[PDB]
């Protein structure tokens, strides 16, 4: 047992009937001590590593060769003259044995936290210096964190993609789900999460070639993908994940969800995909008026209108399908299909829900399209266009798949440093710079629409952290009254950068002549809403910042109409899951699991206390599975009203709840205008 | 005012051999001098055929005559116990520690052993003497299988449990506390139900029943001399083992409401620390 | 060939009713019609009644007349599932769904029920006519064992797997589903100790015994029609239960090792959803 | 219970100790009279009934254009002149139940016998009348079978491909996985059987960019592909079956084997996929001397030498990889992996054994490529090459896949119509037409090497059927005669029908000119030795036929010399199986299974007599496991000097048969020439 595990191990042995939660500082200085210094590879200057991690093949010399030795080493020393020590074991730990690049051999630490963060800073930066010096400044302070893919392989050789999050939509056709089998094995062998839109796919049942009866239906394809995923596992250390996401109202919707039922038959359970639903307005109208509903052939909608099932708006076409003989549909109950999907949330935590129309009556791109399905983190909300992939010989009709590359604000350190505006910028400047970089080989409709949308996510982290460390009550009306004004502030910087660099630039996004924020129809709430907060303690917390007001949003309007936006898409919050501990962060936007996080690591269990946890501010850091979800999901809807994309949200349930009460979650869920649901966790 | 709590503490009693592992036993079984091993051999198919007719035929047999299906469950319980737990757990043992021929010989040396052949022919003859209706005949029954459970185990007993408690084979030694757990329970409960009956007699009745319990107790008691004598002789421990038996005849005339028969002595130290879903109504549609 | 495997079958298979919270169920119990509720009592009380004589009479009287330790042993242990287990199941049940006096009234007119009386009394009838020492009685007692476990429960069976396939009664669907599964390898165990008699037999018995089986198979088929008629025309379900009936049935005969007797017919999905080396020598090499 | 089915059935009702045989024609009139006449749709005259075929989507009309409906008229009247009678119920049942064309609701009959003869005919002679009643005139007089895909489709708008057997190359490679995962589904969606060669890939736990221990090795694409077939299962109307074929010095060789253990994992075990192995003389050479053997890693072997393990000489390039210390191998007993194999096949009939020395000490193609593998059915053996499949946007290299249009010649019927000569060249052409006329759109390689090797399989079935009512046993010396004189013939008129083809048309077959045919070679040993019946009543079998002598041969010989021949392969036996039943012929030349078939169609059983069976000839047709397999295998290895490509070959043992006696077995057919080895099939 390792002296700095032995003095973490203290953390639980309570002296005074207190936590002795200062062992973790003396645990961290320990493991340091004892082996980060000891096993760090030693050179005798910044020119000496430089050389020797190039020429290894451990750095890319491209991005290096921007700089002259000067400027990198002036931006090395910016990352040393902070002192940025690891208040935490966890955070360290994390960092070396994760992101801290290694020898090939993994015996030895070529890397530290902070040539980590000046080597992302140089790879941000592109040749500038002073930009260099700025991106090491927002790291080092951790104000904003790249995500893990961009953090981990930036300015690597080895490096995978620094996109992790695709989305693929699937025509209803063999050759397409073969392109898609083929493009999802490609993505995943980049280690990215691939999420699939089976709406397109005709219902089991349906004829091929004026062949009745001869598709497979969505399931078939489920199976092929889930094969494919198990395949491109990515060496095995990170097994292949994919989702796959169907419409409520497709035929096949019982039976895609019977693939995570325990019960099913192992000829027909989908071991390694993730399932989420859509469901429109419509079905949700249907199930509360207790009325029967039908779910269609999608194959005979296509025909019969020339459209698919899903490119079509069912709170409009769902009665001219019912009453179309040519439409084949069959009938099933709104309210069990409801509960049903409550019994599988409970039981395995799938499907992810998505509200279609709680995520299209605020989409900015529905003329480009619809937003019919999310990603593997439920927080990706796009408009996508299917590609037509032809047989051998003829040319393939690309259309848009969805990516974005992920970043978090620190909301903690962001409030600490008064720097929203000019945190979200850079980071608004660094995900652009990720997105220019990357060049997908195999997914020519990934690529085409990471060239047209230039779609970014900028998340943000340690909410329940920030508040907490601030005597603020989670579910308490402060709270949403913070989240409200910091992210309506952090979307207001978002907008204004994205129309800065449109500007610089001279190039708008693809079609935002038709999107909302050109017609000005995006800034109609904000033009008309003052969101600064209506409590002086949270107004406090803004003091020495300038809250955006209606006057600004009129200029931020108008600078736009002017100059138009970069990125189709900039904000969206997802998980966050192990670059927190690196930070020393709660995890997004969500409520902490747990005060004291207890894991097990080789043979030794360590324990990782909420970031500023005390006993001051014990009672604050009140757990999720105590939490009242729907002041969750109240907490989650004021943020979702200042994020264009979606937010990872997990329901936290006690084992006591029945399935009435995730329905009820669910269902409040969509009356306050969540766009999906994440996971359904059971304690 | 007992089955109940009865029937609680046998279901949670349950356990098969499997949950102990036995191999860890291998080297102090392997030490033992052979004139050990040969008793501790014979000691445990002695047992395998005392349990082997429990579960085939004492149990069972008491089930179908004792009224009341939650005293029934019970019994039945027992009986399953006796042949599908403790009976085998002792081919376990076997199977873990000797050889195929020695196991053969032992099951062949059972069946030709007077002793074991004549306690055999005395309990399950009372046992197949059950006449429907007949409580008297029960109660005999009854009586005997008490004096099975509660004091004829017990020469057997004596041997694991005096390994056991200077830690050796205690794997198997674990085994057999549990079917001793088992069995001083299944003594208790056949007692009370034999009490029941011997109330209900005349003063007159009563006499002659306390006349059967102690002239078959002595009948059985001789004969396990003989048969302790027969095994332990060689290991040096039969004095030792008759007081351990005398103690237990004493436990299974007390399971019987009756006084102890035989004088206390003190027994082996080693031998005592051998010892949801709900549907969505309308409202949930609206907030 | 089989007793110790389906003696490591049935052992592992193992459970409590205590296991199962049943309270949950109320929450689906009180949105079911008149009709439903009335057709699940009577189907409850019809399965509990009929477990009750394999607990009490069915096991242990094929206990008493089958030879061997090991399946005596097998058969001792699924007698015990009956009384200590299915029976304390089948009563947590009805005492979470009915209150007392409901429970009282249903027993009262399932015991008087013509059709539940008519197959409950002709498998009784063939336990109590199994002679000592007369393999062809035991036979047609294992045969009437085998129709119950593997046939005539199901036209029971079929209401509770039908809620569990809804989403209803999960709870107590659950606990069914179990008891089913203990029912299926009894069936399946004691089909194999009569086709070890049936093998036993001349031609001209057995041409006998296979007339025997479906005569008496043919018997209870057409009661269960009328049975089936009487609980579940009130509910609309008959046509699909009766397909239940006929595929349960070649089940049963299929572990008699006989034919199926009725066409294949596919089941209510509602329902499913509920539900010589030798070595090269060197010159092999060489021609 | 029909009544030609209680007619059939008194077939086994013994009367005067004998079968009943004559019962049989009284069944397939009685079939014929009560329902082939009944269900049959009535057209007033054949104009009528061209036009409701061709406007009812049934018929293609452009292969009936070319011809003036006089033209057409005659040719169904000579379909119809011969007044073709079935002689047993099994022929006629088979034919109106899976070859007679029926309405959209598979209600009536809209085709005849006649009728499908006369329009595969039409066909076949691509507007020449003449050759159209030439072709009528082979079918009806049965000597010709064309395969059960071009039968069953020619001439028809809503049908699958006429060739229904591809061999797929795969190269080591994410997207060239990808790809044969692909094409597998397209070619099992036209109804073809698929066989994959899985020897470059390489083997688990090999390096993915220089990351050790990255392969999944061949299980895992076994396992895609196995899915891919699963899924791509014709509709439903027959599973996708496809083969995967391993080199018995693959390092997965035993894991690849594994896949067909039952006691295997569901995650290893593979179902519907089967399982060929590709034995060098090597691995037969050091399990005969019990020297330990080793299996290589395929991409050490590639990256150390720059070609891959299987393009290699084995026999000569195992010393180089045993003493190479950058190849890196594994210890294997050969004894064992026999012993293994044996097993295997005792079990559950897999591998296939494929003798590559034996397949290509013979080809005529190996300037082109070595034979790697074999098809579904393993009677296919011709040269193929990898093909490289790049990124999106990138050129493929397109190599050389593997198909052949089967036919096969009906040896009773030919041999009694002393038509060898002009049966096979008429076979040959229309195999031509076949393979002119096919064009398959999603497997570049497939669609380039048919019309750069223009390969065509001619078959022949009715051997142990022609012989048993001819008076000879199947494993006497007269039979192996006769079969040696036999397809000695049809050789060389395959090959003198090819070199008039290539004459006609001013073309070889791509790298003609580097076979053994452009150089001689082949005919080496027809040009030394004789092939003429030794026996007085095997030479009477020829009365009325010219026997080819050492002259004819050259005189071929030199003609080929002169133009060259048009197919790269020609002659393949397949084991010809569905259609065996129409033509009245004991399946391929193999010996028959029984001597009575009992089949069970709907709840009626129908009793199958072996055609021509008879209580003079119930000797003679002795069935397959009672007969010697060693002189079957020396029947097989006697047609098989004379086939250039393999002769589908199934084993007939009994439950007594030990591994040691089916290893016996496999190393006679090795040392006797035996190339392939299909099926063992246990009684
Ligand atoms: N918690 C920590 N997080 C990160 N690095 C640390 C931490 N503790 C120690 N280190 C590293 O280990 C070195 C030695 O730590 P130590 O506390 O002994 O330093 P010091 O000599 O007191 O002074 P200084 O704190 O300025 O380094 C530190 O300089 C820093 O490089
Ligand atoms: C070929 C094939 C397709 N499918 C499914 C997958 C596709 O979503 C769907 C359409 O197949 P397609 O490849 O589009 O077939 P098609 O276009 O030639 O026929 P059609 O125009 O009538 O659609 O059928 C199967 O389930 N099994 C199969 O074998
Ligand atoms: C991507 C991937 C490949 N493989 C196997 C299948 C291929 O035959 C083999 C090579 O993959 P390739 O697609 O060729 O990968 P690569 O070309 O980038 O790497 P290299 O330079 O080493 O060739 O690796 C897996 O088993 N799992 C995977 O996830
Ligand atoms: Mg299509
Ligand atoms: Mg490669
Ligand atoms: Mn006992
Ligand atoms: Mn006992
Ligand atoms: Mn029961
Ligand atoms: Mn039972």
């Amino acid at each position: 047992v390792p002296k700095w595990i032995q003095l973490n191990n203290e953390i639980m042995i309570q002296k005074d009937g207190k936590f002795q939660f200062d062992k973790d500082k003396e645990a961290v200085h320990s493991y340091f001590v004892d082996y980060i210094n000891q096993n760090t590879v030693f050179f005798h200057n910044l020119k000496e590593k430089l050389d020797y991690l190039v020429e290894n093949q451990y750095y890319e010399e491209e991005f290096l060769s921007l700089y002259s030795f000067e400027d990198i080493k002036e931006v090395f020393k910016t990352a040393y003259a902070k002192k940025f020590r690891f208040p935490s074991f966890m955070s360290a730990f994390k960092f070396y044995n994760d992101y801290a690049l290694k020898t090939n051999d993994k015996k030895k630490i070529l890397e530290r936290y902070e040539d980590r963060i000046s080597i992302v800073a140089l790879f941000f930066a592109n040749g500038d210096t002073e930009k260099a010096k700025e991106y090491v400044n927002l790291m080092i302070n951790q104000e904003y964190q790249p995500s893990t893919p961009t953090f981990l392989n930036a300015g690597r050789k080895r490096r995978g993609e620094l996109v992790s999050c695709f989305l693929l939509e699937v025509n209803d056709s063999l050759n397409d789900i073969s392109r898609a089998i083929d493009i999802s094995m490609q993505l995943s062998k980049l280690g990215g999460g691939v999420s699939l839109n089976l709406s397109k796919l005709r219902a089991k049942g349906e004829a091929i070639k004026d062949v009745e009866n001869a598709t497979k239906g969505v399931v078939g394809v489920m199976k092929l993908l889930d094969n494919a995923f198990r395949y491109a596992d990515q060496m095995g250390q990170r097994q292949g994940s994919g989702a796959a996401y169907l419409n409520i109202f497709h035929r096949d919707i019982n039976d895609f969800l019977d693939t995570k039922k325990i019960s099913a038959d192992e000829d027909v359970r989908v071991k390694t995909l993730s399932i989420g639903v859509v469901i429109p307005d419509k079905f949700v109208e249907l199930a509360r008026e207790d009325k029967a509903a039908y779910v269609f052939y999608p194959h005979t909608i296509y025909k019969e209108y020339g459209q698919h099932m899903d490119e079509m708006d069912m709170n409009e076409m769902y009665d001219k399908f019912v009453d179309n003989p040519r439409v084949k549909k069959e009938k099933i109950n709104p309210r069990k299909l409801l509960e049903k999907l409550a019994m599988l949330r409970s039981e395995s935590g799938y499907p992810y829900i998505m509200f279609q129309d709680n995520v299209n009556k605020v989409h900015a791109n529905n003329h480009i399209s619809k937003v019919k399905f999310s990603n593997l983190c439920s927080e990706v909300l796009q408009a996508s266009q299917v590609s037509s992939y032809t047989d051998y010989d003829e040319e393939d009709e690309i259309g848009l798949d969805i990516s974005c590359n992920l970043g978090s604000l620190n909301i903690l350190n962001v409030m600490e440093h008064k720097s929203i505006e000019k945190t979200v910028k850079l980071a608004t400047d660094s995900l652009t710079h990720v997105s220019e970089t990357t060049d997908i080989r195999n997914a020519p409709a990934v690529r085409r629409a990471n060239k047209a949308m230039k779609s970014i996510g900028l998340g943000a982290m340690n909410l329940h952290g920030y508040l907490a460390q601030n005597g603020i009550a989670y579910e308490s009306p402060e709270a949403r009254d913070f989240a409200n004004t910091f992210f309506m502030m952090v979307n207001f910087y978002s907008i204004q950068r994205s129309a800065e660099i449109a500007k610089e630039k001279g190039e708008t996004f693809d079609q935002y002549e038709g999107s909302t924020y050109a017609t000005g129809e995006y800034f109609d709430k904000y033009v008309s809403t003052d969101f600064s907060p209506k409590y002086e303690k949270i107004a406090n917390l803004f003091e020495g910042m300038h809250i955006p007001t209606t006057e600004d949003w009129k200029k931020l309007k108008a600078f736009v109409a002017e100059h138009g936006m970069y990125h189709s898409y900039r904000l969206c919050i997802a998980p966050t899951g192990s670059i927190s501990y690196v930070q020393s962060s709660t995890a997004s936007v969500m409520p902490i699991m747990e005060r004291i996080e207890e894991r097990t690591y080789g043979n030794s269990k360590t324990y990782y206390p909420m970031p500023g946890l005390a006993s001051n501010n014990w009672f604050f850091y009140k757990e999720a599975y105590d939490m009242d979800m729907f002041k969750v999901v109240d907490m989650i809807a004021t943020i979702q009203q200042h994020i264009d994309q979606g937010i990872s949200f997990t329901l936290f349930l006690k084992d006591t709840m029945t399935t009435r009460d995730l329905n009820r979650i669910d269902l409040y869920a969509h009356h306050r205008g969540i766009k999906t649901i994440y996971y359904a966790r059971t304690k | 005012d007992f089955t109940q709590m009865f029937y609680n503490q046998n279901v949670k009693q349950f356990w098969l051999p499997e949950e102990i592992a036995l191999n860890g036993d291998l080297l102090t079984w392997k030490y033992l001098g052979k004139n050990e091993q040969d008793t501790y051999m014979k000691v445990l198919a002695g047992l395998t055929l005392l349990d082997t007719e429990q579960g085939n035929t004492g149990m069972p047999i008491v089930a179908e005559h004792v009224d009341g299906h939650q005293r029934k469950a019970v019994l039945n319980f027992m009986a399953m116990m006796e042949n599908a737990v403790h009976a085998k757990s002792y081919s376990n043992i076997f199977m873990t520690l000797a050889p195929t021929e020695t196991i053969n010989e032992v099951f062949e040396w059972v069946k030709q052993n007077k002793y074991l052949q004549k306690k055999a022919q005395m309990i399950v003859g009372l046992y197949k003497a059950i006449q429907k209706d007949d409580e008297i005949s029960l109660f005999k029954a009854m009586v005997a299988s008490v004096y099975l459970e509660s004091f004829l185990f017990y020469s057997g007993f004596y041997y694991p449990l005096y390994f056991y408690g200077q830690g050796k084979l205690m794997q198997s030694g674990e085994i057999i506390n549990l079917i001793l757990r088992d069995e001083a329970i299944h003594g208790v409960y056949v007692g009370l139900l034999a009490q029941e009956i011997y109330n209900k007699q005349t003063e007159e009745k009563k006499a002659e029943l306390r006349e059967f319990a102690i002239d078959l107790l002595n009948q059985l008691y001789e004969n396990e001399l003989e048969y302790t004598e027969d095994l332990y002789d060689q290991v040096g421990l039969s004095h030792d083992v008759k007081k351990f038996i005398r103690y237990n005849a004493n436990k299974a005339l007390m399971n019987l409401g009756f006084d102890p028969y035989f004088e206390e002595e003190d027994i082996n130290p080693i031998v005592l620390n051998g010892l949801t879903v709900e549907p969505l109504k309308d409202d949930d549609f609206y907030f």
